């Protein structure tokens, strides 16, 4: 019905430019204000810019003034956003949304009331301002600690660090047991890389008895590194 | 800008009442009315309240708004599982000529059997140091609800440089689960006496300490 | 003998000498073939002149006959053009056939659109060949920052409109009045501008000294003022600190109302009941011949029927100034009458029972009881008679909604005849009425803010209305 | 003694007796700038010339009052002094600009003291409620208003070329023998700058004039055309009368009994012993000739030939239409397509419905040769070329110059009418210039309406939208 659809998001190199679009459905964007709201992963919503319903007013947030340029095409029924000089803090999900303003005229010295809200939000596409690769992961086994080896259950794992892009295929014993496998979400390092772990809660009596093989695979870069996951105790060089 | 403040995280049992306050200046909230946005993570933000007390078509009555002076409120009574999100108060500043969103209120309702926090620690091996890098691995799961905080003490000094704590994530058991990583060097690994993964979940604080004498 | 001869010579030399100013071909009787009638040569009987003297007899009965026929002349001002402009804070002074006009021009939405222009424009009121006194705006000023110029007010004096405004870097300085600086600007604008004037066409008068007295901040507040000789009387408002507003609380007309209190009309002298400042109306005195940089003297209004300082209008009609003060509080009947004395300002407020302004829920229209409210609109009235004391203006005929602008003509106890200027649900907020004479007919030009529901903008629509003569 | 009476005589001769005489045409009259500053307009849109897209009008003959002539804002809105008259109007519109000229005359209108000539150009903008009106941007005043007679005007390329006849003998029609034949051209920019007086207002001297066979040529009529770089003002040429070839067999005297067959030849001068004959036509002015461009006269073709009356060539719907006023025995409206400009053969329309009012000699609806020089300029702008529909303000009384009625007509049919004033309202010279505003046919039409007992004399503009629906 009434809905905004984004396009044109994706990976971009820093300082560059990416033009986001906002496919408008159910109405005309000429009659209403439109606005861009971003959200970095780990922060709240931050307003970015706004184009005026009919008229040529372009508002900008004070951190994006002079770098982003909002415009629209009334014939295409599509809000744009020319983002230029992209800093890494623009790594966010940009939501086009209209700003439907409701104004009544009230017999008062303030004259008019103007409560004012955003209702119809777009799906929001991702602007990722980083470097790029097809990097296969750095596979490391994750063996239990002293408070994790002589316990009741053994959390046997394997480290998947230093890969790009997503996804990654991590199975156990070529998929012979996929149960209880904590596939952790990929975290954004300070290297432009994702990094995760994959631990499984096997019994401590199953240590040294059942062979668990963290079979790592990276399908785009043809990278598979099979690591024997074994119980380590304390490495003592004395 | 005028950063309008909220409680960052409040929590209550299902069925209970919570009121989410929203405090800012007089130029933005005192002059202009305010609007409320709930935002489930991974999902578009959703309009809840506008004109400080009205609702768009299709919201249940248990979202109540208010505005008092330079402060506003979002009352949420009778918590359900899908009302657990981040709640954003938004208004226009007539001074800055800008939308002003609130800092975000991570309302933590319950709705699934409360999950005791479980914290686990496994260290890097000889191989990571040889590669020139040392990365701590702490794995936290089986905990309900979410909003978990993982602190880090290397000889009781609070270390948050290089700490990357993930979000509580829905697993196959539909519980909350978060991982943390402390990217260091092998030199900064062997320059300390201990490393502690202090994991506080809504007051439930678990501190697991390993030694730099173990490689996985 | 010869001395009397020389006296005759001197007397002839003194009397028959024609040392005279140059002839004026229009004053003298000119007799060209197939002529035009000479009927009368008098200045300001050809164009637009003030209400003065004895105009034509207006219709005086109360009638159900649509006899006011308003003419939309809004094209004579820059209120048209692109419909993405919301046009706020209008102003319309009219002295002697010259007007002043001033709006704020915002691009987009009325509330937060980017402030394009504060055009402060003066011109000439005249019949432009369309048999209707239109406007003809020639000299236009626009300040370097239209977000700081608020609450202008205009007085004409010797081929200039002088426009006094408030320079407010803290928003509308009623609303953020405790942090306002009180700084004012005086813009002097020629009504017949010279090509290559430079200082004649548009001049800025620096006001470095205000005489307030016991007030901390004063401000021009209202459309139009008057001149009296060389003295300008800008309608105004005083910002009196509420703890110093000495006011015996038993003065409040709390009788005939079971729900008022003896605190109310003390409290509602400010915009909110704990206002730091109390708005008391008045005038600002600008005597031109005070010297180089004449000071501005605030004249506090007298306490008879005192309510909150609302936008005021002293206007010269039929020889004696008439003061209007809007009803921005509980005294919702119209608060205007002939000025008995200008310094100190004492107004014989008319006992007017029939004309009121709409306000929101607390103090609606036709309310007399002292309540606490800062509610109501500037709906202006202009004096068009004194023998019968008839007046005219545009008033918003609804109890609590800012709608239905109606140009109406009224006594103190009776409405004679109306003309609704738009539809009944047409949202309108601030109307400014000025009347004048055009060939000794009383024409009233009534600016009206109108909110267009389609374009979602506020837009002044002018209505040059002739006060009719029969029924 | 003796010195007593000597001083007495000399004083009574000299201390008395202020100066009687009135030099009219010699003393330059200086008046203040009538429009120093342009009226403040909020950058509203202009209009376009009536060309191209057939935006639909009513083409049925409807008796209903479907025309709505807005009496609109006058061209130069100043406050009229009492008894002052405004005469000799010019209203030339092409490509979203007008030119305007009037004589401001103290006393009477016909023979009074003329105090200034306005010659002004500007923009035909939308006034704001989707009605067009004339917003003056440039106004020039001659040093003497008693010289400058019979101006014409042509838009071309950010200037408005106003060609005028400098006389010192009065109306160079009426004092044609003694008229020196000097002309002048006043170039008025329609977007006048701040500085740059040569850009703003330029006076173009015409020291090379190809009269051809003719003795004296002058512009005579309001509005002309351009074609590229060549201005074609309407004009009249003064040819010596005995030089005029006219076979009296070519005077259309059949179906008459009171036309002597020399009337056509006689009436082409003012009076039938005049020294000159007035032959209508054009004045070519190729702007690409040099720093001294000559002004070639282009005589009108010898078909339906009448006395050269003030005429108007205008470009309506691609092809130029020439209008010639009916100051002759031929009183029907005499306008039609310019087949070729140079030579100038014009297919006149066979109008049986539109005329002018003249005196008892040549009344309204007269097609028979009588010796007269009378009639008024009531032009007609072509609005629809496909059906040949035209629009103008035509006075609707037979022998008197009154009742100015806006009319839309065909060659056999008046479609629909509009009175602009009352029936006994005297009017003379109406200059209709229809055009396109937002693809609507609007006709801003000057009318010299004369209000007798009062109302200081000006013409009255009338923007008329041609109605789309009948």
């Amino acid at each position: 019905e009434v809905q905004l659809v984004q396009s044109g998001g994706g990976l971009v190199q820093p300082g560059g430019s990416l033009r986001l679009s906002c496919a408008a459905s159910g109405f005309t964007v000429s009659s209403n204000y439109m606005s861009w709201v971003r959200q970095a992963p780990g922060k709240g919503l931050e307003w970015v810019s706004a184009i005026s319903g009919s008229g040529g007013s372009t508002y900008y947030a004070d951190s994006v003034k002079g770098r982003f340029t909002i415009s629209r095409d009334n014939s295409k029924n599509t809000l744009y956003l020319q983002m230029n000089s992209l800093r890494a803090e623009d790594t966010a999900v940009y939501y086009c949304a209209r700003d439907r303003e409701d104004i009544v005229v009230v017999p008062a010295p303030r004259g008019y009331y103007y409560y004012y809200y955003m209702d119809v939000w777009g799906q929001g596409t991702t602007v990722t301002v980083s470097s790029a690769s097809t990097k296969g992961p750095s596979v490391f086994p994750l063996a239990p600690s002293s408070k994790s080896t002589s316990g009741g259950t053994a959390a046997l794992g394997c480290l998947v660090k230093d890969y790009f892009p997503e996804p990654v295929t991590v199975s156990w014993n070529s998929g012979a047991l996929t149960s209880g496998v904590h596939t952790f979400p990929a975290v954004l390092q300070s290297s432009g890389l994702y990094s995760l772990s994959s631990v499984v809660t096997v019994p401590s009596s199953s240590l040294g008895t059942q062979t668990y093989i963290c079979n790592v695979n990276h399908k785009p870069s043809n990278t598979k590194v099979d690591k024997k996951v074994e119980p380590k105790s304390c490495d003592k060089t004395s | 800008q005028s950063v309008v403040t909220q409680p960052p995280s409040v929590s209550a049992a299902p069925g209970q009442k919570v009121t989410i306050s929203c405090s800012g200046s007089s130029s933005n909230i005192g002059t202009n009315h305010l609007s409320w946005y709930q935002q489930v993570p991974g999902t578009a933000p959703k309009l809840l309240i506008y004109d400080n007390n009205k609702r768009p078509s299709g919201i249940p009555d248990r979202f109540s708004g208010s505005k008092s002076g330079t402060s506003a409120s979002l009352a949420i009574s009778g918590l359900q599982s899908e009302d657990e999100a981040d709640y954003y108060c938004a208004t226009w500043d007539d001074s800055l000529h800008a939308w002003v969103f609130g800092g975000g209120t991570k309302l933590t309702v319950l709705g699934q059997p409360k999950a005791a926090p479980s914290v686990t620690l496994f260290p890097p091996s000889s191989e990571e140091l040889q590669a020139n890098k040392a990365t701590l691995v702490c794995l936290i799961s089986d905990f309900y609800p979410g909003a978990v905080t993982v602190a880090w003490k290397a000889d009781s000094s609070p270390v948050k440089a290089g700490v990357e704590t993930t979000t509580p994530s829905k697993q196959s058991n539909n519980k909350y689960a978060a991982s943390s990583y402390l990217s260091l060097t092998p030199e900064q690994w062997k320059s300390h006496r201990s490393y502690s993964c202090q994991v506080t979940h809504e007051g439930s604080t678990v501190e697991k300490t390993v030694a730099p004498t173990e490689c996985s | 003998i010869s001395q009397s001869t020389a006296s005759i010579n001197e007397n002839v030399n003194e009397k028959c000498k024609f040392t005279l100013p140059p002839l004026k071909i229009h004053e003298c009787n000119i007799s060209c073939p197939n002529p035009l009638p000479f009927r009368e040569y008098r200045p300001q009987t050809e164009g637009v002149s003030n209400l003065v003297g004895l105009p034509n007899n207006i219709c005086l009965q109360k009638t159900s006959n649509q006899i006011l026929k308003p003419k939309l002349i809004s094209y004579t001002l820059p209120v048209v053009g692109q419909s993405g402009t919301c046009i706020t804070d209008p102003l319309l002074a009219m002295d002697e056939g010259y007007f002043a006009y001033s709006h704020l021009e915002r691009i987009g939405s009325c509330s937060r659109g980017v402030s394009k222009q504060r055009i402060i424009g003066v011109g000439e009121v005249l019949d432009r060949g369309d048999e209707v006194p239109s406007l003809f705006m020639t000299n236009v000023w626009t300040p370097p920052n239209p977000n700081t110029v608020y609450h202008c007010s205009a007085v004409y004096n010797n081929e200039f409109y002088y426009v006094l405004c408030a320079v407010s870097t803290v928003g509308d300085p009623i609303l953020n009045s405790t942090y306002w600086s009180g700084s004012l600007m005086m813009t002097r604008l020629a009504v017949k501008p010279k090509s290559n004037g430079g200082g004649y066409n548009q001049h800025q008068l620096a006001l470095r000294s205000i005489e307030k007295g016991r007030y901390d901040k004063v401000m021009p507040y209202g459309p139009s003022g008057i001149k009296q000789g060389d003295t300008l009387y800008f309608p105004a408002v005083g910002f009196l600190v509420r703890t110093e507003f000495k006011y015996n609380d038993s003065n409040c007309p709390i009788t005939k109302c079971q729900y008022s209190k003896p605190e109310n009309c003390r409290l509602s002298m400010g915009i909110r009941p704990n206002s730091h400042y109390i708005l008391r109306s008045g005038l600002l005195k600008y005597n031109l011949s005070d010297g180089e940089n004449p000071k501005v003297v605030f004249i506090e209004i007298s306490d008879q029927r005192l309510s909150i300082g609302s936008p005021s209008k002293i206007y010269d009609s039929l020889g004696q100034p008439v003061f209007y003060q809007a009803s921005f509080s509980w005294d919702t009947m119209i608060k205007f009458g002939d000025v008995l004395t200008v310094n100190p300002l004492v107004v014989n407020w008319r006992n007017n029972t029939v004309i009121s302004r709409p306000g929101q829920s607390q103090c609606p229209r036709f309310n007399t009881c002292p309540e606490i409210c800062w509610e109501g609109v500037y709906n202006d009235a202009f004096l068009i008679d004194r023998i019968n004391w008839i007046s005219a203006g545009v008033f918003l005929d609804s109890n609590q909604t800012a709608e239905n602008p109606v140009f109406t003509v009224f006594k103190d106890n009776e409405i004679l005849y109306r003309a609704q200027l738009a539809s009944e649900d047409t949202n309108a907020q601030k109307t400014i009425t000025n009347c004048f004479l055009l060939k000794n007919k009383i024409w009233c030009i009534s600016l009206v803010e109108i909110y267009d529901t389609g374009d979602n903008v506020i837009r002044p629509k002018l209505f040059a209305v002739k006060i009719p003569e029969q029924c």
